RNA sequence: GUGAAAUUCUUGGAUUUAUGAAAGACGAACAACUGCGAAAGCAUUUGCCAAGGAUGUUUUCAUUAAUCAAGAACGAAAGUUGGGGGCUCGAAGACGAUCAGAUACCGUCCUAGUCUCAACCAUAAACGAUGCCGACCAGGGAUCGGCGGAUGUUGCAGGACUCCGCCGGCACCUUAUGAGAAAUCAAAGUCUUUGGGUUCCGGGGGGAGUAUGGUCGCAAGGCUGAAACUUAAAGGAAUUGAC
């Protein structure tokens, strides 16, 4: 690791911008998603943010889903996440 | 009775000056025997010195016999409070003594009265110069 | 040390192992120094070793009170339970974090008592960090359950039980393992407990508590 | 000399000078 | 760094580089702007409603899905409130202030946020009177200040 | 001409410490810039350890230690043979001996 | 109590031992090249009250900013005006001791003060002797706060521990290819190859932070602040000797 003159700036690894920090990448970039939370019952459907802040609910018996911290959301151990995407 | 053991408390109060070796009861209201290092030296700068302290011990065993006294608690302390805290120069030898003058030694303790934050301490900002 | 004066023996309570505990004096009967009122002396200081017969309870020191001479004897009672100043000296060490509680607890005899406990964080088996520290958020609740477990221990039957779980580190290992969840906690039992009031003398609970002599 | 003892001489002969003049006005 | 500290701190937001809404929103702009406007109905407020429509709704940016940020929508809906929000969170801020430092006259600290926190306002409303966002005769008064939050 | 980097405290990120008073003189000395030393001793010496052992009531008695933390201003700390004066090269030798 | 002594206390019981009550001050150990705060500064528990940094954010506004004459907040200790409190320590004062002398250093008793409330003062080696904002330029490990991931143990998702990474902070170690009179500095570097923005401020040593005027203060004092005259050196860093 001389220097970055063994490396291209304009080409960096594809992995190491995984890691710096969003404003510090070559183009800034979200470290977020948006999850459709699946319960365990119906009503499977409704969207959440990962670093939610609103303490969610469901129709049916609103199933309590995310707790907002510090960072991502806490989701219930019961409730199952998958994650929708462009 | 015999090999079953009475017990006094001695409390050695050793500091830079003297040296004081008193015999009490599990109380301590009472007193067996008091002598300093000072009663037993004809100098007052040669109190604490560990002689007088030995010589004060010896007396003490010698009076403590008579009343079936066979064993003591010693409680060894300083100055304490706020001044110094260790323990005088003739605090080891008072206790050596007792030792050697056929005295039996029960549990031994240190009492020195340590604040856990004291009135401010003589001498000055600049401390005792010299 | 004169002529005068009786060789009394004390009596611990029937709760420790080994009644008998050293001689005391007293002056005869001169004047108006009467021997029932000159031997309450009300304060004896005993290590629990011998109380027990086990050395390795050294580091305590129990405090006992002369309620009534009666027979030749004392018949001491509790006062208090406190530290020798090696075991408290020991223990407190740097690269730690020093955790001290203390709560002043009522029991059913209207003994009003205070109690103090310390703690230590305990550092893991795979310990890289030299200092193993704790943040205050987290001493804050240490305190809390330590606070909340010693009332839930007391405030029960009479003095008793309380020493029956002295001598013992109950209250400690309840505190130890009921704050687990937090931090490890090694070391943790009851510093020193203080007597802040005595409810009376009460003219006989005290022989329930005592032999035949 | 410490120049600690020669302010205070100036403030001494300030302070002297001040009472001198409200001598006289 | 920070206006009125010595902090460094550089944590903010990202916002991605595609400017369309994501394929999987499914939401029509009539449902985003009915929303928008029963909320400020409710008496919320521009920061605090992009959040309840990123976290409830599933709208991850109302300016990609609508076309226009909310403090426009609100403006051209008319629901959009007489004070600007930051600013009304600082009279807020300065009013709780001076509530509390009304019985506590040795608290010397909060005397010093204080004056900062006006300083704040004071600076903001500048700001807002030169670009015509505030009548110009608007004057903060700290003894009927409390009346208008 | 700065003797030390640090001044010859343990000062940063801080204006203001609380002092303490020398063991020996008795003068006011910060926490930090005090030399402080924990000293651990048996209560009675080799010299007497041996004719207290026999003395006392049962063998299960072990002998109880000491334990005092001492603060030493820098007048006291060097005349007692504490902390001696060091080269310059060696002054920035931190590591504790042995 | 002292290097050694005396001034002082004491058979009316000094010093010492145990129990208990009261008073005021102080928060040991834990305590760290650790934390917070604009600085001064801040260290027992618990409750309340408002505030704050950093982190997280696919929330919001849209240049709202940086530094700043004038003008303002806060500002250790000592000091001033009154009320309370008044343990310890202790300027002034007294006495003992040392000394050629001792209005000092050493002992003892002590007044203002040290603590607090309502007001004044506005200074410190108030120091990192290093103004604030911004960019770039070597490496390393440790640590504090937050966050992301992995990991396999806990008398118990989470907490404690281990490993990796990001942001923010206090510092530390090695080395110039840099700078500098050098000590030394990773900023005190990117400077005759001289220009990012802005505030304050210095012009040989004394006289002198003095005189006087102005102004704030009850005062002690603070801010602003010369001239005549005198002088060839004063000073910084490092080197070899001498002590
Ligand atoms: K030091
Ligand atoms: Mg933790
Ligand atoms: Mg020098
Ligand atoms: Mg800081
Ligand atoms: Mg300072
Ligand atoms: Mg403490
Ligand atoms: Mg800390
Ligand atoms: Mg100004
Ligand atoms: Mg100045
Ligand atoms: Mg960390
Ligand atoms: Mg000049």
């Amino acid at each position: 690791m001389v220097l970055q003159n063994d490396i291209d700036l304009l080409n960096p690894p594809a992995e190491l911008e995984k890691l710096k920090h969003k404003k510090k990448r070559l183009v800034q970039s979200p470290n977020s998603f948006f999850m459709d939370v699946k319960c365990q019952g119906c009503f499977n459907i409704t969207t959440v943010f990962s670093h939610s802040q609103t303490v969610v609910v469901c129709p049916g018996c609103q199933t309590v889903l995310c707790q907002p911290t510090g960072g991502k959301a806490r989701l219930t151990e019961g409730c199952s996440f998958r994650r929708k995407g462009d | 009775r015999e090999g079953e053991h009475v017990f006094g408390v001695a409390h050695i109060f050793a500091s830079f000056n003297d040296t004081f070796i008193h015999v009490t009861d599990l109380s301590g209201r009472e007193t067996l025997v008091r002598i300093t290092g000072g009663m037993k030296v004809k100098a007052d700068r040669d109190e604490s010195s560990p002689y007088a302290a030995m010589l004060a011990s010896q007396d003490v065993a010698t009076r403590c016999k008579e009343l079936g006294i066979t064993a003591l608690h010693i409680k060894l302390r300083a100055t304490g409070g706020n001044k110094t805290k260790t323990p005088g120069p003739g605090a080891q030898s008072a206790l050596r003594a007792l030792a050697r003058s056929g005295m039996k030694i029960g549990r031994i303790e240190d009492v020195t009265p340590v604040p856990t934050d004291s009135t401010r301490r003589k001498g000055g900002r600049r401390g005792r110069r010299l | 040390p004169f002529t005068k004066k009786q060789w009394y023996d004390i009596k611990a309570p029937l709760l420790f192992t080994s009644r008998n505990v050293g001689k005391t004096l007293v002056s005869r009967t001169q004047g108006t120094k009467i021997a029932s009122e000159g031997l309450k002396h009300r304060v004896f200081e005993v290590s629990l070793a011998d109380l027990q017969n086990d050395e390795d309870q050294a580091y305590r020191k129990i405090r006992l009170r002369a309620e009534d001479v009666q027979g030749m004897n004392v018949l001491t009672n509790f006062w208090g339970m406190d530290f020798t100043t090696d075991k408290l000296r020991s223990l407190v060490r740097k690269w730690q974090t020093l955790i001290e509680a203390h709560v002043d607890v009522k029991t059913t005899d209207n003994y009003m008592l205070r109690m103090f406990a310390i703690g230590f964080t305990k550092r893991r088996p795979n310990q890289v960090k030299r200092t193993c520290y704790a943040q205050a958020s987290q001493i804050r609740q240490i305190r809390r359950k330590m606070v909340e477990i010693m009332v839930n221990q007391a405030a029960s039957c009479d003095l008793k039980e309380l020493v029956n779980k002295f001598i013992p580190e109950v209250i400690g290992k309840e505190i130890e393992k009921a704050t687990s969840s937090i931090f490890p906690l090694q070391n943790v039992y009851v510093r020193k407990v203080k007597i802040l009031k005595a409810p009376k003398f009460d003219l006989g609970k005290l022989m329930e508590v005592h032999g035949d002599y | 000399m410490r120049a600690k003892w020669k302010k205070k001489r100036m403030r001494r002969l300030k302070r002297k000078r001040r009472k001198m003049r409200q001598r006289s006005k | 760094g920070r206006m009125h500290s010595r902090g460094k701190g550089i944590s903010s937001s990202a916002l991605p580089y595609k400017r369309t809404p994501p394929s999987w929103v499914k939401t029509a702009v009539a449902d985003v702007d009915e929303l928008i406007t029963k909320a400020a109905k409710k008496g919320q407020m521009p920061s605090q409603i992009g959040v309840l429509l990123r976290d409830q709704h599933g709208i991850p940016l109302v300016k990609s899905v609508t076309g226009s940020k909310i403090l426009r929508i609100l403006k051209a809906h008319g629901l959009a409130p007489e004070i600007p929000e930051d600013l009304y969170f600082l009279i807020k801020k300065a009013v709780a202030i001076r509530k509390h430092l009304e019985r506590n006259r040795k608290d010397k600290d909060s005397k010093f946020r204080l004056i900062l926190v006006e300083s704040r306002i004071h600076r903001l409303a500048r700001y807002y009177k030169r670009t015509k966002k505030l009548p110009p005769t608007w004057k903060y008064e700290s003894t009927t200040a409390s009346t208008l939050v | 001409t700065f003797k030390r980097r640090n001044g010859g405290r343990n000062k940063h990120g801080r204006g203001h410490v609380k002092y303490i008073r020398c063991s020996n003189c008795a003068k006011c000395c910060p926490k930090d810039k005090a030399i402080k030393r924990f000293l651990v001793r048996n209560i009675v010496e080799q010299a007497a350890v041996r004719d207290v052992q026999e003395a006392c009531v049962h063998d299960g008695y072990v002998l109880p230690k000491l334990y005092a933390k001492v603060h030493h201003c820098v007048s006291c700390a060097i005349h007692a043979h504490i902390v001696r004066v060091r080269s310059r090269e060696n002054r920035r030798n931190r590591e504790p001996p042995q």
